[PDB]
């Protein structure tokens, strides 16, 4: 069978991984060096973070990337007796290398480690930080305990820019001699949402179902991120203006109301044009009908309400 | 063996082609395992809209009638621990097929109930074995899913069924049966099905037992209305035009006495009013405020139980002042 | 193959499994070194207040190979030691983790062992996984064989010199039984042989006691409860005690329980003691249980002496303890209370 | 007897010792009882992946009545864990029990256990229940595709699970080799703490009476090629139990992954059948192939 | 490829990156506790990752254990003169005839005898899986029978605790 797009073009080279150019370019100077330092990596989903941390350990080890590499991720067992004898085993481990050259262990997801497992990883930092270096990549950098990190090189990843999208994803178009527009191109980026795994999977989506991406074939499958619709519900001046949006665009579509107050919370929490008087009565309100909600009244009602009590505090 | 089963499951859809308002999905997913290039899937949306039967109808297509033997499902009958992930699912995953049947498929049905641990270990189960396997995630609340696990999915939602797709399955649950259905019975059972077909079928069984000669006699609203105890649309004007117009006591004796006609229930009366008030046009825009917020407040507290009279006045008194702004 | 030794007896496999399994219990990491003749099997614990170290002669395997200077991959643990005559001898060290190799070496409950190979290949004509890798080989009586290649890491070598010290502080002050004149020949020939060299300060204590006694008394001694191990000695007995002290809380409460079990042996009994002229010495008794059981494990009818010998001189100082059989040399450093 | 089914014996080892052959399956989950004019048959099945059947026939009761019409056989589904408890207490004065009687009367009513002493007899009901759609049926060993088979004597074979337990295996991998002048290369390496680690059976017809590889069609044999079986250990060493009991074990694996193992103990016969990983790793074939050359 | 934290470690305390008063504070303590019969049997340190208590320990030991420590009666494991100045328990270590959580008892009752002609500081930096309860509740009653213990001598016994807030985990 075929691949899905999105394990079938994972980049094997750095210089194939788009965005973040200067972290990228720092990966690259590192890898063609050879003195890798303990590093963490962070972000949010779909930006290379896996991607970027096994290309670089692929170009550093070379041919000895199978006997110089330990994977562990939140699929495998990870306890403390996992770090007392694996990991203690792989860092012993008398490994000849190139010069410059160190075994790596990779934790990916490293953030789900349990206590107990990374105050042992101290000790194994410390004791064999000469043959060993140590890869973790997480998406909240603050979940790795502070002496960890203390070791470790951060390395924040953002969130892509539309452009890098655009480019890889005109290469992927190259590589499978798809047939697109602009218009198209330009509503995957703006579902996407900096999220190129979810923008490549969009892509095989509208090409498999009509071939021709563009913005109504990409949208015929596709929705616009619910995000934004909650933003220009709470935005907007008219009282029947948010009720509207809330029937139209959230209610008929099948959006749990559950959903759609987090959402408000989570999109309130970021309004910098309204004050913070405004603010705070907003999120009292939403949390009000979000504990109403939880006991069971999850009606269309209650999101009415909440959106005319949000119109009364605007005013 | 079918006949015995509830109507909601005696009809559950075998194939594709059962499964009506979905169209732009169905035909996506039809087209993919047709080319075979099914990616990881997420079926999002609220009950009863065709998830479950849509996941198992691909499955079936996908491997006949032998899909049981290379389909692994779970949902939240079972337990999906962290444990569960590391051991059973990876060890599904990481195995061949059966007779080399292609891929393997993983279901999580109601996947929203797996807790953060569990979904956080399903990353590099989805990703490393995505040659192997695929996994479907089918969920009614996104919240509850990780960034990561929405991220490595493609998404689909399942909208609120349609009127017409409502209309054909109805037609054809009715050729099925010896039953028949007025078109104002049709119409009452789509608008209290709220985009449900399970809501429809439960209601049309009902319907039927509550028919004396169902061989012969037809299904009007009213009979859909008694089964489900319903106000009927005549009433619940009436009662907003008394409120609207006629003084306080008027309104009471009016109210209590749709409701003692057939004993129809507060909560009933609340909502069809809200409903009709929702397409009323106002002038005023804090008779609309004013209105949202005292039903809701309303609407919470008969949730809790409480007194019933003194609930009814507090709507009647509530239209009123909303209404005299 | 850099080296090469073989074990075909059964009780020899025995003596070197439980050699292995005491070695494992001191520390987690076994090291081992092997020179031109004989392969030396040591630990010591975290704090370093116990040693233990086997010889195993090269006779004591039915063949022997060692190549120094064949071995390429991980040079770092070959050594070169000048001899006192002017010789040079090499020397290769590398550490193993001691419960692999423990677990390797330990007889199936139902197949017996017919040979058992241990190597290492660091030659020229290694490849690269092999690399830093001990190969062991275990031929069944059901003609079944087993291979594995536990990793070991390269290590130098520091030759430990308190039983020689001890030694010739023995045969200055206390050098009549022909035994006693026959042990003072071995302590002479073995210093000799050695690749290395009436004040109060110069007090020495050695007492040789038949293992037995020793033994029959500790299958008693549970460690668990009685940590601390004290011995009393005078020109009349001999007393063995398993104790432990108490520990009493704020409000006089009892934290820890106080308990002792001796044992007395008349001086007719134990084969010899010279005391530098009732001595006392306390140290640790885990070690010391685990050790006496290495010895009884071949059960040798032929020149069957089951004794072990003692030597300790003052309190904070090392206690030395040795135990000997036809082809393997047991040896117990141990560190003593410094109180009085 | 008036039960649809009833069969009875004197002997108590033949039970004691399949539910200690299904016992490695889970000690709380279900099993699947057959019964046909044959005999009764235990089905378990693991996680899709690997499933055993253990055949009591005829010959193994001394009274054996099959007298249903309507159907050929007879399934039914008990919990192993009421099963196991039951047998546990009722067992516990083994040298007393003389008779031991099992019953069914169709769809819908219990199993019957009944141990019968001289003077006292113990009755037991299990309850039963739906049988999951899954079919067991499914993981079989196409018979026109066997890429090897061997046979191997039950104790050498059990000397080596226990081996490969003893020192945690993780990963096992059978390797099955044939050259001219009859040399046979049967061997199982383990991936574990310890490292790679290999358990090779002699070329003799003692412990591996024949080895034949037929390039994936059961019928041309041929020489120089190895076959490699991938499994985890977790599935792998659930035949321990059965193959202590064993006399001959015969290996069956064909092109599609699938590895069949038949035990040999009037008898007890069982058959496991297991699924291989999805792929081998570089690292693990690499070494496979320097531990074999 | 030598890491700089490593690579310009401090050679000697005048170059440990410690407030002075702070530096005064624990110099005396330690000294105070090196006594015959020091009030003090236990020092405990606490702070943020990366203030250099292990560190300044280390340095202080190296100066503060050989100006105690008795001349050796011409008695050693090895020629040179083992230099231990600083005895660590260590977590991950594992031997075969021993439970987990009896490891930190079994160093303690062999830290006790390093006194005198053996005397060496013992610091307790990686400390036992204090997370399991049970290991945590056998950890304190050592740590009070330590406290509480009879014996004439004992070698100073210096924690250094490491502290930080442990994320939220699933
Ligand atoms: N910068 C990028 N350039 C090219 N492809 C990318 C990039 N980021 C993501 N992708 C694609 O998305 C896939 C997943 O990338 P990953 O690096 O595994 O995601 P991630 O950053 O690790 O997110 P998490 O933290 O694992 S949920 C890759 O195989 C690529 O196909
Ligand atoms: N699209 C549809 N077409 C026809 N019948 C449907 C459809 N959706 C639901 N039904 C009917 O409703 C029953 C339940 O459908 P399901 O697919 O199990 O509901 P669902 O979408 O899974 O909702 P949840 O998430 O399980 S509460 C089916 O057995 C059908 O009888
Ligand atoms: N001038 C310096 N002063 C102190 N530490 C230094 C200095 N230069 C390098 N370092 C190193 O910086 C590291 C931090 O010192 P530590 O004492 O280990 O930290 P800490 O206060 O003990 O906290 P933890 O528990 O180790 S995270 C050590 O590895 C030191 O060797
Ligand atoms: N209270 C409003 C009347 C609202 C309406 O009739 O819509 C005045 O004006
Ligand atoms: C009725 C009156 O109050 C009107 N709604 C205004 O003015
Ligand atoms: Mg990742
Ligand atoms: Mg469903
Ligand atoms: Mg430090």
């Amino acid at each position: 069978l075929q691949l899905p797009w999105v394990e079938k073009y994972r980049p094997q080279v750095l210089s194939d991984i788009v965005g973040n150019k200067e972290t990228i370019d720092r990966l690259q100077q590192i890898a063609k060096d050879g003195n890798m330092p303990h590093m963490i990596i962070s972000g949010m989903p779909g930006i290379g973070k896996t991607t970027s941390v096994h290309c670089l350990a692929h170009e550093l080890l070379g041919r000895s990337y199978a006997d110089g590499v330990l994977e562990l991720n939140a699929s495998d067992d990870r306890g403390i007796d996992v770090v007392r004898n694996q990991i203690k085993h792989f860092a012993q481990k008398k490994l000849h290398l190139p010069p410059g050259k160190h075994k790596i262990v990779i934790l990916d997801e490293a953030d789900s480690m349990t206590a107990g497992a990374q105050q042992a990883l101290r000790r194994t930092m410390e004791l064999y930080s000469n043959s060993t270096r140590f890869a973790f990549a997480c998406n909240q950098s603050n979940k790795i305990i502070e002496p960890l990190q203390s070791r470790c090189a951060i390395l924040r990843y953002s969130k892509l820019s539309d452009e890098d999208v655009l480019k890889r994803l005109l290469q992927i178009i190259k590589l499978e001699d798809v047939k697109y527009t602009n218009d198209g191109l330009e509503a995957i980026i703006f579902t996407a949402e900096g999220d190129m795994r979810q923008a490549i999977n969009n892509l095989q989506s509208t090409v498999a179902g009509h071939g021709l991406v563009n913005a109504d074939n990409v949208f015929k499958i596709v929705d616009s991120p619910h995000p934004l619709i909650v933003k220009k519900m709470l935005l907007a001046s008219n009282l029947e203006d948010s009720i509207q949006i809330l029937r139209t665009d959230l209610w008929k579509k099948g959006y749990s109301s559950i959903d759609i107050v987090t959402t408000s919370f989570r999109v309130t929490k970021n309004l910098a044009q309204v004050k913070e008087s405004v603010r705070l009565e907003m999120i009292k309100e939403i949390g009000l009908t979000h504990m109403r909600i939880l006991e069971g009244v999850g009606t269309y009602l209650q999101l009415a309400s909440m959106l005319a009590k949000i119109h009364k505090l605007n005013n | 063996s079918k006949e015995n089963l509830p109507w909601v499951e005696k009809y559950r859809p075998e194939t594709l082609d059962e499964v009506y308002g979905q169209n732009e999905v169905i035909t996506t997913v039809r087209k993919f395992v047709d080319e075979g290039k099914l990616p990881h899937l997420l079926f999002y949306g609220p009950p009863g809209t065709g998830k479950t039967s849509t996941i198992v109808a691909l499955a079936r297509e996908i491997y006949g009638k032998n899909y049981s033997n290379m389909v692994l499902e779970l949902n939240a009958s079972d337990d999906r621990g962290i444990d569960v992930v590391r051991n059973q699912i990876k060890d599904f995953a990481s195995t061949r097929q059966i007779f080399s049947k292609g891929f393997k498929l993983i279901i999580l049905d109601e996947a929203d109930a797996m807790t953060n641990a569990a979904q956080n270990a399903l990353r590099r189960v989805i990703e490393r074995y995505t040659k192997n396997t695929r996994f479907c995630v089918l969920a009614n609340y996104a919240h509850k899913l990780t960034p990561a696990l929405l991220s490595r999915c493609t998404r689909f939602r399942f909208q609120p069924l349609p009127q017409e797709a409502i209309e054909r399955r109805i037609a054809n649950v009715l050729v099925h049966e010896k039953l028949k259905l007025s078109p104002n019975a049709e119409k009452a059972l789509i608008e209290l099905s709220n985009g449900d077909m399970r809501r429809v079928l439960n209601v049309l069984q009902s319907c039927k037992a509550t028919l004396d000669n169902p061989d012969e006699d037809e299904i009007s609203d009213d009979v859909i209305y008694e089964c489900c105890g319903a106000p009927r649309p005549s009433d619940l004007k009436a009662v907003l035009k008394s409120i609207l117009e006629d003084d306080w006591g008027t309104a009471h004796y009016t109210l209590n006495k749709v409701r003692s006609a057939k004993g129809l229930a507060l909560i009933d009366l609340i909502e069809g009013i809200v409903k009709i008030l929702e397409d009323y046009e106002l002038q005023n825009e804090e008779t609309r405020v004013h209105l949202l917020t005292k039903l809701a407040d309303i609407e919470y507290s008969i949730s809790k139980g409480g007194n019933d009279q003194i609930q009814g006045s507090a709507v009647i008194g509530a239209i009123k002042a909303s209404f005299e702004n | 193959m850099s080296f090469k030794a073989t074990i075909t007896e059964s009780g020899k496999q025995n003596i070197w499994f439980r050699a292995i399994y005491v070695l494992s219990t001191i520390q987690d990491d076994i090291k081992i070194t092997v020179t031109t003749n004989e392969l030396i099997a040591w630990s010591m614990n975290e704090t370093d207040t116990t040693l233990c170290q086997v010889r195993f002669q090269k006779s004591f395997f039915e063949e022997y190979e060692f190549k120094p200077h064949e071995i390429v991959f991980g040079e770092n643990g070959v050594q070169v030691i000048e001899d006192t005559y002017g010789n040079s001898h090499k020397l290769y060290s590398f550490r193993v983790n001691g419960r692999h190799l423990t677990t390797i070496s330990r007889k199936p409950d139902g197949d017996g062992i017919k040979s058992f190979t241990i190597a290492v290949n660091n030659t020229s004509t290694c490849p690269e996984s092999l690399a830093n890798r001990l190969i062991v080989v275990i031929e069944m009586d059901s003609l079944i064989v087993k291979e594995y290649c536990p990793q070991f890491q390269p290590i130098k070598y520091d030759p430990i010199i308190i039983n020689l010290k001890y030694k010739r502080r023995f045969l200055d002050v206390f050098g009549l039984d022909p035994k006693l004149l026959d042990v003072f020949t071995n302590t002479e020939r073995e210093l000799t042989s050695a690749l290395f060299n009436l004040t109060a300060a110069d007090e020495i204590n050695y007492i040789c006691c038949n293992s037995t006694l020793l033994k029959n008394f500790l299958d008693n001694c549970n460690v668990n409860v009685t940590d601390e191990v004290k011995l009393e000695i005078n020109v009349h007995r001999l007393s063995i005690t398993a104790f432990t002290k108490a520990v009493y809380g704020k409000n006089n409460d009892l934290l820890r329980n106080a308990l002792s079990m001796s044992n007395t042996i008349s001086t007719l009994d134990l084969e010899h003691y010279c005391l530098f002229t009732m001595k006392s010495i306390i140290f640790k008794l885990k070690d010391f249980k685990n050790f006496i059981t290495i010895g009884p494990s071949w059960k040798t009818t032929q020149d069957g002496n089951d004794n072990i010998s003692l030597w300790f001189c003052h309190p904070g100082d090392p206690i030395l303890m040795q135990m000997q059989k036809p082809g393997v040399k047991l040896e117990l450093v141990e560190v003593t209370d410094s109180n009085i | 007897l008036a039960n649809k089914f009833s069969a009875s014996t004197v002997h108590l080892e033949h039970i004691t010792t399949a539910l200690s052959c299904l016992t490695p399956f889970g000690s709380k989950d279900d099993v699947l009882i057959f019964i046909d004019a044959d005999g009764l048959s235990f089905v378990r099945e693991n996680n899709h992946v690997i499933k055993i059947q253990l055949l009591l026939s005829r010959e193994l009761f001394m009274s054996y009545s099959y007298r249903n019409e309507t159907e050929d056989h007879m399934k039914l589904c008990v919990k192993i864990n009421h099963i196991l408890d039951s047998v546990s207490v009722m067992n516990r004065n083994s040298d007393d029990i003389v008779e031991c009687t099992l019953s069914y009367d169709g769809h819908g009513s219990p199993f019957v256990l009944i141990f019968e002493d001289s003077f006292i007899s113990e009755r037991v009901e299990y309850s039963t229940y739906l049988i999951k759609d899954f079919d067991t049926n499914g993981l079989e060993l196409d018979r026109e595709r066997i890429s090897f088979e061997a046979i191997i004597k039950g104790e050498a074979l059990h000397s080596a699970l226990k081996d490969l337990k003893e020192i945690g295996c993780k990963e096992c991998y059978v390797y099955a080799k044939t050259e001219a002048n009859d040399e046979n290369v049967f061997a199982l390496i383990s991936k574990s703490q310890l490292g790679f680690s290999k358990i090779k059976l002699p070329s003799n017809r003692s412990i591996l009476e024949k080895l034949q590889v037929f390039d994936g069609d059961s019928t041309t044999v041929i020489d120089g090629f190895a076959v490699i079986g991938f499994f985890d250990f977790t599935s792998f060493d659930k035949i321990r139990k059965s193959t202590k009991i064993a006399s001959k074990v015969l290996f069956r694996m064909d092109v599609h992954g699938v590895l069949s193992v038949n035990i040999l103990s009037p008898g007890i016969v069982i058959e496991v059948c297991m699924l291989e990983k999805e792929s081998i790793d570089e690292a693990a074939q690499t070494e496979i192939e320097l531990l074999m050359e | 490829g030598e890491q700089w934290y490593e690579k310009f470690k401090p050679n000697c305390l005048e170059q440990v990156a410690i407030h002075k008063r702070k530096l005064k504070d624990v110099q005396e303590a330690l000294d105070a506790m090196f006594l015959p019969n020091a009030k003090h049997r236990i020092l405990l340190l606490s702070g943020p990752s990366g203030c250099s208590k292990s560190t300044v320990i280390k340095e202080l030991s190296k100066i503060l254990v050989p100006k105690y420590r008795q001349n050796s009666n011409g008695t050693s494991f090895r020629s040179t003169p083992n230099e231990h100045k600083v005895t660590e328990f260590r977590g991950d270590c594992i031997v075969n005839d021993l439970p987990q959580m009896e490891s930190f008892s079994e160093f303690l009752k062999g830290a006790r005898y390093l006194v005198m002609s053996n005397l060496s500081l013992i610091l307790i930096e990686d400390l036992p899986n204090v997370f399991h309860i049970d290991t945590r509740r056998r950890f304190q009653q050592l740590i009070l029978q330590w406290l509480y213990s009879s014996e004439p001598l004992l070698p100073p016994l210096v924690i250094c605790i490491t502290e930080c807030e442990i994320p939220e985990n699933d």
